[PDB]
């Protein structure tokens, strides 16, 4: 059984636990979010806005940052700040989940603004972090170790995939099942501790792993910062990928969510909790399947006519969602279609992802892979950030199939370069 | 998210009474909303239920087709119409929200309560 010592299965391992701390550390964001303030939309919507900018004005950096010194070592630095500031904002969480009480009532003012504060920005150091880390193993070590096989590439990719969506719908179960069980407060210790142990095993792991790969080897004063991103948008520019990017992430701008709980419009409106886990557990699923169509249509038909496959299915899921958005309290029969067609254009969404995903990781120099992808997650969250703005916009309930109709616009638009990015790089149907 | 409901009082047996539960910080159309009884001497059971998502009832065995209920989105509220009352229909009524929070982080929610006596 040397599958198991074998660095495909390691890697999956650490991007296995590393998931598993991100996605704790989320819930428990939440957590804290809703149980001490009220549901209101403003705080997650700033909270979505201040992370969003950031990333949008680092990702240049950090891929810059990424591509320039060793692969190892901006590993292992990604992995140790994004775990010291999930650990340290757990302590907070403790303390604060200690505190619920009488931070609510005796001592009013400014404690709960400098609380979100802190929040907010530890959280963003840890999404910048989780960026970066994500960036450079995913980008260049998947690549590195799946080297010219482009199958064993694909295989990679959908099961990193597959592992993210079964942690996305598994971490909040358990976070809230063992809070539930013990306490608030009890929940955020065993995450902290849970992410120093995870922080452990990884940095062993990553060890580990590089060693059986010996291919990774071989690879005003602030203007310089401006310089590395201007250079880093204008070679993302020229690259012929550039429209698949875009693409992606006007399909990142979707209202129709229900892909994890900062990321939610749903629970904006304020539908039940049960109907929430049923639709995550749904997208997850669902998600999961996807992966394993995009698997199965990449050897069948090309890399790009399998992205434009997805792209069909999702844009005539989406054609679905908007029938039953303009169908005449509401039926029941327009709220099931509605579910159904997010469910299955979450399908369509993740086949098209991967499908990029591959492309980015087929498609450049390797000499400015981490400028590229970095650049590629700031239009990502560009994109996420107009979406945010827009819930912002519009709180109303009566906006909701305005917001769709929007959503779907831009979803069509998305598509509609990555078939003018189709049709450039092949000319043959 | 607290909610508050009125309209209690006693009436003789085999009239007729109307709860009004009026809630603010949450829908009175996307979360199931339920009633329960608090008899003196004995805990609690259950009157009726709205769904979520759909307007089906699911009264219970015991009281069920003589009492109703329907809820109001556009006042953001939920009534209970009582026909018929009999000297067992004497307890407290408790408006509930069940299935309220998080994609996996959810709670139940109680109201003040109100006092509901029949006489003969």
């Amino acid at each position: 059984a040397d599958y198991l010592t074998s660095a495909k299965f390691l890697l999956y391992l650490g991007h296995s636990l590393s998931t598993w701390g991100d996605r704790m550390w989320h819930f428990a964001v939440s957590v804290f979010l809703v149980e001490l303030y009220g549901n209101s939309l403003l705080l997650t919507a700033v909270y979505g806005l201040v992370v969003a900018g950031s990333v949008l004005v680092l990702g240049a950096i950090i891929g810059d940052w990424v591509d320039k010194n060793a692969r190892l070592k901006v590993a292992q630095t990604s992995l140790v700040v994004q775990n010291v500031s999930v650990i340290l904002c757990g302590i907070i969480l403790m303390m604060v989940f200690l505190h619920k009480h009488e931070l609510l009532t005796m001592y009013h003012g400014w404690v709960l603004t400098s609380c979100y504060i802190l929040i907010i920005t530890i959280a963003n150091i840890a999404n910048l972090a989780s960026t970066a880390t994500a960036i450079t193993i995913q980008r260049d070590w998947i690549v590195v170790v799946a080297g010219e096989d482009r199958s064993k590439l694909a295989n990679m990719n959908a099961t990193i995939r597959r592992i993210d969506q079964l942690t996305n719908i598994l971490a909040p179960m358990a976070v809230g099942q063992i809070m539930t069980f013990g306490s608030p407060v009890i929940g955020c210790g065993f995450i902290s501790g849970w992410n120093l142990v995870s922080m452990c095993v990884e940095y062993v792991l990553l060890w580990k792993v590089y060693q059986k790969t010996p291919a990774l080897a071989v690879k005003s004063q602030m203007a310089e910062p401006f310089r590395t991103f201007r250079d880093g948008w204008v070679s993302y520019y020229n690259q012929p990928v550039f429209l698949a990017g875009m693409g992606l992430a006007f399909l990142y701008m979707t209202v129709l969510g229900f892909d994890c709980i900062t990321t939610g419009y749903a629970y904006t409106q304020g539908l039940s909790g049960s109907i929430l886990s049923i639709l995550m557990g749904a997208s997850a699923i669902t998600g999961i399947m996807g992966t394993v169509a995009f698997t199965w249509l990449r050897r069948k038909c090309g890399l790009v006519r399998t992205g434009l496959i997805s792209g069909l299915a999702q844009l005539s899921c989406l054609i679905l969602c908007v029938i039953s958005v303009f169908m005449p309290s509401v039926p029941i029969i327009s709220v099931s279609l509605l579910f159904a067609g997010v469910i299955a254009a979450r399908i369509g969404l993740w086949s098209f992802d991967l499908t990029v995903t591959q492309l980015l990781q087929e498609n450049v120099i390797e000499s400015e892979r981490g400028i590229i992808n970095g650049v590629q997650n700031s239009m990502n969250y560009l994109l996420d950030l107009l979406h945010f703005i827009m819930v912002i916009l519009a709180p109303n309930p009566e906006a909701f199939g305005l917001l769709v109709l929007i959503s779907v616009s831009f979803v069509a638009m998305g598509h509609i370069m990555y078939f003018r990015f189709a049709q450039n790089t092949l000319g043959n149907k | 998210v607290q909610l508050v409901e009125s309209g209690g009082g006693l009436v003789q047996a085999g009239g007729s009474l109307r709860l009004s539960c009026a809630a603010s910080g949450f829908p009175v159309a996307w979360n199931e909303m339920r009633w329960y009884r608090q008899a003196p001497g004995k805990e609690r059971e259950w009157v009726a239920a709205i769904a979520s998502i759909g307007v089906t009832t699911y009264y219970a065995d015991s009281v069920k087709g003589r009492f109703t209920i329907s809820r109001d989105n556009a006042k953001n509220t939920v009534y209970l119409q009582m026909n018929s009352l009999k000297p067992e229909d004497t307890a407290v009524y408790y408006c509930n929200v069940k299935d309220y929070g998080m994609a996996f982080w959810y709670y139940d929610y109680w109201g003040q309560g109100t006092q509901v006596t029949v006489s003969a």
